[PDB]
RNA sequence: UCUUGGUGGUAGUAGCAAAUAUUCAAAUGAGAACUUUGAAGACUGAAGUGGGGAAAGGUUCCACGUCAACAGCAGUUGGACGUGGGUUAGUCGAUCCUAAGAGAUGGGGAAGCUCCGUUUCAAAGGCCUGAUUUUAUGCAGGCCACCAUCGAAAGGGAAUCCGGUUAAGAUUCCGGAACCUGGAUAUGGAUUCUUCACGGUAACGUAACUGAAUGUGGAGACGUCGGCGCGAGCCCUGGGAGGAGUUAUCUUUUCUUCUUAACAGCUUAUCACCCCGGAAUUGGUUUAUCCGGAGAUGGGGUCUUAUGGCUGGAAGAGGCCAGCACCUUUGCUGGCUCCGGUGCGCUUGUGACGGCCCGUGAAAAUCCACAGGAAGGAAUAGUUUUCAUGCCAGGUCGUACUGAUAACCGCAGCAGGUCUCCAAGGUGAACAGCCUCUAGUUGAUAGAAUAAUGUAGAUAAGGGAAGUCGGCAAAAUAGAUCCGUAACUUCGGGAUAAGGAUUGGCUCUAAGGGUCGGGUACGAUCAACUUAGAACUGGUACGGACAAGGGGAAUCUGACUGU
RNA sequence: CUCGUAGCGGUUCUGACGUGCAAAUCGAUCGUCGAAUUUGGGUAUAGGGGCGAAAGACUAAUCGAACCAUCUAGUAGCUG
C-alpha cells in the first residue's frame, strides 16, 4: 500500500528526502538514459532515411 | 586443527586410551598402595602441549 | 533468503575459491566452486588471442583432438594468419632482394 | 548421457555387447492444444554412457518395445 | 653504545635490494669471436620497464654462434631505440644508436653509453637514466681511449672496451618533484630499504654520534676523517671544503 | 566552459605542495600525458608506457625515449653528432 | 618484611548489579526461579546471539547411566563424572611446483664445536635404440653443457555431481549419473593403387587425417580504481494450480509450494579477423572521442564459447497436496509440480574500455602448438590407439566437534584478544540507526522494599559562564531543497564560510521512455521512478522516533596527508 | 581531497572501574577511513646484538642492554 501511494506520488517531498539528489537518482544516469534516448532516434531515423548521414552527423555531436 | 599430522593424531590417540580411571581390581593386590590415577589429564584443565 | 558456504576446507576468497551459488534439484540453494577461466592463445609475434583455436585450461590441452589446437595453415595454432603472411612475404622479397645484392656485388666486383 | 536421434544407430547401440539393460521410460505431455500425447524414452546403459532416444509417436514406440533385443534385460517404468 | 643505522647496513638483513620485478640483470653481449673480428646482428624484440631502475630495457635476441639456437641478452635501452630495429655488435659495427663498438673503433667526441671498463666486464659506465660518456681522445700506440665520464672525471680505458653508441634512455626523470612521501615511498619500495631517513640530532646519543643534548646540535665538526673507523662516519667524510659554492 | 585559471592538470593536488612546485609538475604532467605522432606510421598516437617507454597502439611499436617526452633535446644533440661523426668517417 | 605447614579475627562481612526479560501450566523427580515439553512474552535483526571454515584445542561430538566434587545460587541438567559408540575419498586437501628464503655436496676457513658458499676454480650426467630372437634388449650408434634438497592445507595445480541416508559420517557411505590419470588393447570408421585427408578466394572448417633429434612460441602467469554493458543467484511482481491464516465488518485477500546439479550434444558474443568495395558534402561512433586510402561507413562472412537457450541427465528424484489404511510388514494409491514480467535494485562473476605511477603490478612444475624432416608404413593388409566404442587399476595420511559473553590464548565456564565466506523485507542516500522474516537464544544468583550516598539516564522558572586554571561536562546546530556566501589566497580553495527560508497528509496536474512502419495528411501497446507545480486539509504540525556540523574574529606553533 | 559506516586507532570526560570483567578493560566523546591503508600466513634480522617515520621505543606482562643455567653460598666498612 506504501508502494502503490509512492507510485500515485505521495510520501516524495522536501520532508521525505534525506539525501542529495545525485543519491537519490545520479545527474549521469540521467544523463546516460536521455543520450541513449537521443542516439536511438538519430539512428531510428537515419535507417529510415527521413534523416540523411549529413544531419545525422550534425545532429549526433549537437546531442 | 581438522586438518592434522599423522603423528599428532597419534599421541591423540595414546592421550585418549590414557584417558581412563584407575581400574578396580588394581586397589585390592597384595600390598597395593595405589589409591588413584595421579597422571589423569582433562581437556578442560590442563592442556598436553601438543 | 538461503545463504550458502564454501564446500573445500579454504575460508578464503583466493583466486582458487571462487564460488557461484546454483540451484539444485532438490530445491535448496548450494555454492558451487568455480574453475578459473581459460585464458586464449596468443600469436607468437604480434601477441594477440588468435582465432580458431579452443581456450583451454593448459592441462585439458592434452584432451582434445589435434582439430581444436591447430589451424590448417603453416604456423597454424601459434601465429595468426597475417604474421604467418607477413612472414613469407618478408622471406619472398629478401630472397630475391638477396640475389639482386649477388648479382650486383658480383658486377661491382668484376668490373672494378 | 547423451541423446541419440537414430532408430539404426540406437538399435545398433543395443547390440554392442557390453549393453546389458536399457530402461523404457514413460512421460506424459499433455498441452494445451497441440498434442496431448504420451512420450517414450528408451534408455540404454553402455559402459561410459547412457543413451536415450526419444520416440514422440506411440505407434513408433510399440514396434521399437517389441523389436528389442531378446538377451537384454528391459526395466519397465 | 649502540650499532648505528649505517653499521647495520653491511650486514644485509633488511638493506637488501628487493629484486622480485626485475628483468635480469642488464649486461652487454659476451666479448667473443663475432664482436672481436666482424659484427653480429640481432633484434630488438621488447622495450619493457625494469623495476627500481629509471630506464627501460631493450631485450634484443642474438643468434648463437655455434649452437642452433637464440641468445636473449638485457641491454639497457637508449634513446631512440624502438622494437624490431637491428642492433650490430662487434667491432665492424656502425656508427648508429643503439650499436655496440669497441672504443678504438669509434671517432672523437662521440657519445657512447653502458661502456666497459676493462674489455670483457659486460657493460659499467653510464648506465643511469640520461647518462653518457664522451670520447675526448685516442692513444693508438698501446691501445688506450680517454673518455669523459658523467661525473666529470677524465678516465684513460683501453680501446677494446666496448660502449653502445647513444645516451641512456629514460632522461630527465628528475626533473620532476615527487611531491609528497607516498610518491618517495613506491620508490624506494622496490629499491631497498634506505628511507625514511631519521636524521641523528633527532637521536640519543646511543643511536647516533649526533644524537642527544638540550637541542639539536652536532657539537663537534661534522667532517670526518677519512681514517676513521666504523661508528664515526656519520656527517660530512673526508670533506675538502663545505657551504654553498659561492665564490 | 573553463574550469581553471592556471592550475591546469595540477588541479588534483588542490592546495597542496607550493605553487612553484606544481607550476613545475604541470609542464612535465602535460607532455608525459601528451599524444605523440608515431616516426613510423605517421598517426598521433603515441602514449606513455612507464618512463622511457613510448608505445604506439596502431602499429604496436614501442620506441625508448624520455621519461616524461619521446624525446629529449639531448638525445636530438647527440642523433645530430652520431649523424655528423658517421658522414664524416664513412665517405 | 625468617622458611615450610596449619589456623584465626576482620566475617556470615565486601560482594555475587554491563550485555532490555521473563511468566503460567504439565511431566520428571526425595527435592524444580534454573531440567524437559506445551503456552505466552521478548531479543540477536542477514558486518546476526544465524549457517560454515582457518589457527589453536583434542573427543569437548553422540548415546546410555549418573550427581561426591566442579558449573562463585541451585541442578533432576551439563563442554562435569562413569561406560561405550563415532571420522569411509582416483575427483576435497596434503602429497607435487616454485616464492621470499633455508640448505647439503665440491671447495676454502676455523684449535674446534662449526663458518662461508649454492654453481661455485669439480673428471659432478642418465635418456631414447629407428622397434625383437647370437639379446637378462645391448658390448653398436645418437642426443642434452643442465647441476642436490627443503620451502605455501590463502599462490600455481588432472579429474564428481545430484538425491537419499546416521544417535553421532559424508562433494568420502548407498543409488543413479559422470569425469581424469596411468596402463593394456581390439573392433568400427578414417587414410593409402597420386602412399602420409579433403573442403573454403579467405578469415577458417572437420570424427579422424604419420612426424624423431633440435629449436621456437603460447598457456600456467597475475596491479589498482572508475563508470558502462552482459550473466548468475537473491529481491520485487502478474496469472493459475494446491495448502494454511483472518473473516462482528472489509479484504478476487495475508502467508506458503510451484525445483532442475555435475556432465554431454546442438546452438549462442563483445572483441578480433577475412572478402567485396573505394570514402570530403568527411563518415561511423562510445556514458566517457576514438577510428578510417596502413582501406572507413556499408554488404556478406570466419572465430573464441565467458555466458545463455533447447535437449539428454530427468522426474523415475525433490517439493506441495488429497484419499484410504490407522500395534496395518509398515505404508498404499492418486493428483499438481505450469506460464510470465520488471529493474541506476542487492551480492557476485565477467567483458570491452578509461585513468594512475621517478610504483607499470611472482616464479616453477606442468600441458599444448608450431618449425624441422630423422625414420617408418600402400594389397585378402600396415598407421593413428590426438576419431568412436570396449578392458584394468587408482596407493598413503587428514576427515567427529568448537571456532568462542563456555571447546583457542589470557592462572578461569574472564565484558579482553584472535583470520575469513554467505547475507531477506521496510524506513532511509546507506552494509547507519530503528522494527520485522528464516535460523538461533531467552544464558548472566534470586526474592522483597524503594532511605541516604553513588553509577547510568534525564528535566528545570528567571538570569545566561557571574562557575572554573580553562565553557571541563552539557546544551545548542544537524538531513534535504532553494537562496545567499566576506577577508585572505599558493587562484586550487576558504565554503556546508557566515547567515535565511521550506519540509506532513491527501487529491490532482505537467514533463522526462520502450516496442512499435510505410506509396515499383498515423496510433494502438507495455513499463518505471525522478523532478517541478497546484488545490484542499490540520491545535502552524511535518529530516515529527531514529539519524544528524555550533559558528565567527584573531595570536603562537608545525606546511599539508602521515608516524 | 573531503563527510561518514565497517575497519584501524586512542582525544577528552582527567567519566566508570581502580582487593576490576580486565596486571590496561568498560562507556560516551573523539582521530582516520582508498592508501606512507589494515591484516593473515610464510620468511629474514638475536642480546652490547637486532630493529627503530627516533619514544631509549620495542625485542613473549621482562629493556638506559631480554630470558635461562652456571661461575655463585659473588662482595658488602651497610641493615635486620
Ligand atoms: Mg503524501
Ligand atoms: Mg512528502
Ligand atoms: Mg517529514
Ligand atoms: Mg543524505
Ligand atoms: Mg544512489
Ligand atoms: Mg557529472
Ligand atoms: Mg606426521
Ligand atoms: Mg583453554
Ligand atoms: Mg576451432
Ligand atoms: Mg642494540
Ligand atoms: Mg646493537
Ligand atoms: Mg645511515
Ligand atoms: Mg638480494
Ligand atoms: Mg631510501
Ligand atoms: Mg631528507
Ligand atoms: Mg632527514
Ligand atoms: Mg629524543
Ligand atoms: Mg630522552
Ligand atoms: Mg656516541
Ligand atoms: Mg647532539
Ligand atoms: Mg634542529
Ligand atoms: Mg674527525
Ligand atoms: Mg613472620
Ligand atoms: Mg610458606
Ligand atoms: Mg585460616
Ligand atoms: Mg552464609
Ligand atoms: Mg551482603
Ligand atoms: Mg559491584
Ligand atoms: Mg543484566
Ligand atoms: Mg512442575
Ligand atoms: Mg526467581
Ligand atoms: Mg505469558
Ligand atoms: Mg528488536
Ligand atoms: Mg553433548
Ligand atoms: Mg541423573
Ligand atoms: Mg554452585
Ligand atoms: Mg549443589
Ligand atoms: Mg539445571
Ligand atoms: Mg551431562
Ligand atoms: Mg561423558
Ligand atoms: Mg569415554
Ligand atoms: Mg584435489
Ligand atoms: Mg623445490
Ligand atoms: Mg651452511
Ligand atoms: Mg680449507
Ligand atoms: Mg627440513
Ligand atoms: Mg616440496
Ligand atoms: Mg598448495
Ligand atoms: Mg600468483
Ligand atoms: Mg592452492
Ligand atoms: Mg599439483
Ligand atoms: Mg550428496
Ligand atoms: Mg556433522
Ligand atoms: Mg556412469
Ligand atoms: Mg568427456
Ligand atoms: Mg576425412
Ligand atoms: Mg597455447
Ligand atoms: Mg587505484
Ligand atoms: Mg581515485
Ligand atoms: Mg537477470
Ligand atoms: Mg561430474
Ligand atoms: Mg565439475
Ligand atoms: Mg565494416
Ligand atoms: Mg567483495
Ligand atoms: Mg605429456
Ligand atoms: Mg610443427
Ligand atoms: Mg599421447
Ligand atoms: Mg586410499
Ligand atoms: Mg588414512
Ligand atoms: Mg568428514
Ligand atoms: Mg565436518
Ligand atoms: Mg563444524
Ligand atoms: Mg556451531
Ligand atoms: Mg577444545
Ligand atoms: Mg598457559
Ligand atoms: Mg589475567
Ligand atoms: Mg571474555
Ligand atoms: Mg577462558
Ligand atoms: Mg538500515
Ligand atoms: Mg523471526
Ligand atoms: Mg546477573
Ligand atoms: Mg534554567
Ligand atoms: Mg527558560
Ligand atoms: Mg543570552
Ligand atoms: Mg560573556
Ligand atoms: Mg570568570
Ligand atoms: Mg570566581
Ligand atoms: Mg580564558
Ligand atoms: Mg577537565
Ligand atoms: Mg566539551
Ligand atoms: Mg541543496
Ligand atoms: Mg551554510
Ligand atoms: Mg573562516
Ligand atoms: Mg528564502
Ligand atoms: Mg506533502
Ligand atoms: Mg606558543
Ligand atoms: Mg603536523
Ligand atoms: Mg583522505
Ligand atoms: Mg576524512
Ligand atoms: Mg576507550
Ligand atoms: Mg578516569
Ligand atoms: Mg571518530
Ligand atoms: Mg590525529
Ligand atoms: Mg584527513
Ligand atoms: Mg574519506
Ligand atoms: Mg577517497
Ligand atoms: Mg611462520
Ligand atoms: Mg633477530
Ligand atoms: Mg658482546
Ligand atoms: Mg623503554
Ligand atoms: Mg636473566
Ligand atoms: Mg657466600
Ligand atoms: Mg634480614
Amino acid at each position: 500500500a506504501h508502494a502503490q501511494s509512492k507510485r500515485e506520488g505521495r510520501h516524495s517531498g522536501y520532508g521525505k528526502r534525506k539525501g542529495t539528489r545525485e543519491a537519490r537518482l545520479p545527474s549521469q544516469v540521467v544523463w546516460i538514459r536521455r543520450l541513449r534516448v537521443l542516439r536511438r532516434l538519430l539512428a531510428k531515423y537515419r535507417d529510415a532515411g527521413k534523416i540523411d548521414k549529413h544531419l545525422y552527423h550534425v545532429l549526433y555531436k549537437e546531442s | 586443527a581438522a586438518q592434522k599430522s599423522f603423528r599428532i593424531k597419534q599421541k591423540m590417540a595414546k592421550a585418549k586410551k590414557q584417558n581412563r580411571p584407575l581400574p578396580q581390581w588394581i586397589r585390592l593386590r597384595t600390598n597395593n598402595t595405589i589409591r588413584y590415577n595421579a597422571k589423569r589429564r582433562n581437556w578442560r584443565r590442563t592442556k598436553m602441549n601438543i | 533468503a538461503q545463504r550458502v558456504t564454501f564446500r573445500r576446507r579454504n575460508p578464503y576468497n583466493t583466486r582458487s575459491n571462487k564460488i557461484k551459488v546454483v540451484k539444485t534439484p532438490g530445491g535448496i540453494l548450494r555454492a558451487q566452486h568455480v574453475k578459473k577461466l581459460a585464458t586464449r592463445p596468443k600469436c607468437g609475434d604480434c601477441g594477440s588471442a588468435l582465432q580458431g583455436i579452443s581456450t583451454l585450461r593448459p592441462r585439458q590441452y592434452a584432451t582434445v583432438s589435434k582439430t581444436h589446437k591447430t589451424v590448417s595453415r603453416a604456423y597454424g595454432g601459434s601465429r595468426c594468419a597475417n604474421c604467418v603472411k607477413e612472414r613469407i612475404i618478408r622471406a619472398f622479397l629478401i630472397e630475391e632482394q638477396k640475389i639482386v645484392k649477388k648479382v650486383v656485388k658480383e658486377q661491382t666486383e668484376a668490373a672494378k | 548421457a547423451r541423446e541419440i536421434t537414430d532408430i539404426k544407430q540406437f538399435l545398433e547401440l543395443t547390440r554392442r555387447a557390453d549393453v546389458k539393460t536399457a530402461t523404457v521410460k514413460i512421460n506424459k505431455k499433455l498441452n494445451k492444444a497441440g498434442k496431448p500425447f504420451r512420450q517414450t524414452k528408451f534408455k540404454v546403459r553402455g559402459s561410459s554412457s547412457l543413451y536415450t532416444l526419444v520416440i514422440n509417436d506411440a505407434g513408433k514406440a510399440k514396434k521399437l518395445i517389441q523389436s528389442l533385443p531378446p538377451t537384454l534385460k528391459v526395466n519397465r517404468l | 653504545g649502540r650499532v648505528i643505522r649505517n653499521q647495520r647496513k653491511g650486514a644485509g638483513s633488511i638493506f637488501t635490494s628487493h629484486t622480485r620485478l626485475r628483468q635480469g640483470a642488464a649486461k652487454l653481449r659476451t666479448l667473443d669471436y663475432a664482436e672481436r673480428h666482424g659484427y653480429i646482428r640481432g633484434i630488438v624484440k621488447q622495450i619493457v620497464h625494469d623495476s627500481g631502475r629509471g630506464a627501460p630495457l631493450a631485450k634484443v635476441v642474438f643468434r648463437d654462434p655455434y649452437k642452433y639456437r637464440l641468445r636473449e641478452e638485457i641491454f639497457i635501452a637508449n634513446e631512440g631505440v624502438h622494437t624490431g630495429q637491428f642492433i650490430y655488435a662487434g667491432k665492424k659495427a656502425s656508427l648508429n644508436v643503439g650499436n655496440v663498438l669497441p672504443l678504438g673503433s669509434v671517432p672523437e667526441g662521440t657519445i657512447v653509453s653502458n661502456v666497459e671498463e676493462k674489455p670483457g666486464d659486460r657493460g659499467a659506465l653510464a648506465r643511469a637514466s640520461g647518462n653518457y660518456v664522451i670520447i675526448i681522445g685516442h692513444n693508438p700506440d698501446e691501445n688506450k681511449t680517454r673518455v669523459r665520464l658523467p661525473s666529470g672525471a677524465k678516465k684513460v680505458i683501453s680501446s677494446d672496451a666496448r660502449g653502445v653508441i647513444g645516451v641512456i634512455a629514460g632522461g630527465g626523470r628528475v626533473d620532476k618533484p615527487l611531491l609528497k612521501a607516498g610518491r618517495a615511498f613506491h620508490k624506494y619500495r622496490l629499491k631497498r630499504n634506505s628511507w625514511p631517513k631519521t636524521r641523528g640530532v633527532a637521536m640519543n646519543p646511543v643511536d647516533h654520534p649526533h644524537g642527544g643534548g638540550n637541542h639539536q646540535h652536532i657539537g663537534k665538526a661534522s667532517t670526518i676523517s677519512r681514517g676513521a673507523v666504523s661508528g664515526q662516519k656519520a656527517g660530512l667524510i673526508a670533506a675538502r671544503r663545505t657551504g654553498l659554492l659561492r665564490g | 566552459a573553463k574550469r581553471t585559471k592556471k592550475v591546469g592538470i595540477t588541479g588534483k593536488y588542490g592546495v597542496r605542495y607550493g605553487s612553484s612546485l606544481r607550476r613545475q609538475v604541470k609542464k612535465l604532467e602535460i607532455q608525459q600525458h601528451a599524444r605523440y605522432d608515431c616516426s613510423f606510421c605517421g598517426k598521433k598516437t603515441v602514449k606513455r608506457g612507464a618512463a622511457g617507454i613510448w608505445t604506439c597502439s596502431c602499429c604496436k611499436k614501442t620506441v625508448a625515449g624520455g621519461a616524461y617526452t619521446v624525446s629529449t633535446a639531448a638525445a636530438a644533440t647527440v642523433r645530430s653528432t652520431i649523424r655528423r661523426l658517421r658522414e664524416m668517417v664513412e665517405a
